[PDB]
């Protein structure tokens, strides 16, 4: 109850729906650190454009 | 209203250089891509130049390729034209012309650039003093 207490004045992100275009090799130095437990290649870091009102 | 004005140009000998200085008012400059455009005499309009809104990118015929070099300036809210190698088919009134306008339009939806800017890539709109 207190958590949608909370929720309530919260903006809400319905927008943000739209299909979006992002790139996943992006302008940095690492993408590769030392250690790798499969998860170097899913790096969940990608740049993404998006249309707003 | 939206107005643009060209100078340095004048008469000049092959060889050389030349600093063309596109100067605008009456809107954000920060972030419109212009086209330099020349007209020679007896003949039609021929592209010279073009730049995006941010410098990153530019185009240049490839007839006036590497005799030309474009660069804008948001502060200044102008753009500037700098000549190489000038030859006598050059001969021309050079004019400085607009985007079209500020957003680009679909279904009547307007979009702008990131940071909300004033990009596009289309037809013209505006044309300079020359
Ligand atoms: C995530 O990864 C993606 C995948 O890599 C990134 O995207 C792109 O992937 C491409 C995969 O093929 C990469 O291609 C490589 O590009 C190498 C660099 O090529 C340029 O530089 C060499 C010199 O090192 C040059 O010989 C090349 O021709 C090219 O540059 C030339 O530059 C001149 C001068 O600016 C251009 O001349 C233009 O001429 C016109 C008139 O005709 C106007 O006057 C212009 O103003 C003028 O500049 C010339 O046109 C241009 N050459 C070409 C063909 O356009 C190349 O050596 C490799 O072999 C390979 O082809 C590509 O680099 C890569 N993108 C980047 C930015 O690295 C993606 O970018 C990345 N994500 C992020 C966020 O970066
Ligand atoms: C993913 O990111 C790239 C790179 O963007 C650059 O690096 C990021 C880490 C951020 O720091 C960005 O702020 C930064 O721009 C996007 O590609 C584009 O790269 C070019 C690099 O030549 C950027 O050019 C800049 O443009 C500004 C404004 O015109 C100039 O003042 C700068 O001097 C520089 O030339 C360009 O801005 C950038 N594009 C964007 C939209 O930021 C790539 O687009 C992005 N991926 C997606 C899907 O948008
Ligand atoms: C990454 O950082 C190292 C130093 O830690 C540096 O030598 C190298 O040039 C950097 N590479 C890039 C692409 O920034
Ligand atoms: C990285 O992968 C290799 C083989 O895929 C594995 O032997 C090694 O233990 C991995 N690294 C770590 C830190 O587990």
């Amino acid at each position: 109850s207190l958590w949608d207490q909370s929720l309530k004045p919260c903006v809400q992100l319905t927008p943000l729906c739209v299909t979006l275009d992002c790139s996943y090799n992006i302008t940095n130095n690492i993408t590769n650190s030392i250690t790798n437990s499969s998860v170097n290649m899913r790096e969940e870091i990608k740049n993404c454009s998006f249309n707003m009102t | 209203q939206e107005q643009l004005v060209e100078s340095g140009g004048g008469v000049v000998q092959p060889g050389g250089s030349l600093r063309l200085s596109c100067l605008a008012s009456g809107f954000t400059f920060h972030k419109y891509g212009m086209h330099w455009v020349r007209q020679a005499p007896g003949k039609g309009l021929e592209w010279v130049a073009l730049i995006s809104d941010d410098g990153m990118r530019k185009y240049h015929s490839d007839s006036m390729w590497g005799r030309v070099t474009i660069s804008r300036d948001n502060s200044k809210n102008t753009l500037y034209l700098q000549f190489s190698s000038l030859k006598v088919e050059d001969t021309a009134m050079f004019f400085c012309a607009r985007e079209a306008g500020g957003p680009i339009w679909h279904d009547d939806v307007k979009y702008y650039d990131f940071n909300d800017g004033y990009y596009n890539y289309h037809y013209m709109d505006v044309w300079g003093k020359g």
